């Protein structure tokens, strides 16, 4: 009995993501993410979205 | 990603009917300055009569 998953995943836009879309046609990943590690000097993303 | 747009092209719609209106406005006024231009005999004719 394998415990598949259930449902679809979903992956949403950010906020920060709209602008750079439109100024860059360019979206890079949990753009909120990165200015904070960079904020923190930390190198290691616990995931990559 | 999308009310951007939408909202984009209700304010497209906005300044196409103010600017439209407003040629409205001086279409009426190069209109009735048409028309004085058209019964407007030059200085000499007039000042013969």
């Amino acid at each position: 009995t394998v415990s598949a998953p259930a449902t679809y995943g979903n992956f949403v836009l950010s906020p920060e993501n709209a602008v750079t879309a439109i100024s860059y046609h360019s979206i890079l990943a949990d753009f909120n993410s990165y200015k904070a590690h960079l904020t923190s000097g930390q190198p290691h993303l616990p995931n990559d979205s | 990603l999308d009310k951007i747009l939408n909202v984009e092209a209700m304010h497209t719609v906005l300044r196409a009917l103010k600017n439209t209106a407003d040629a409205m406005e001086r279409g009426l006024i190069h209109s009735f300055l048409q028309t004085l231009l058209r019964k407007a005999p030059p200085y000499f004719v007039v000042q013969t009569l």
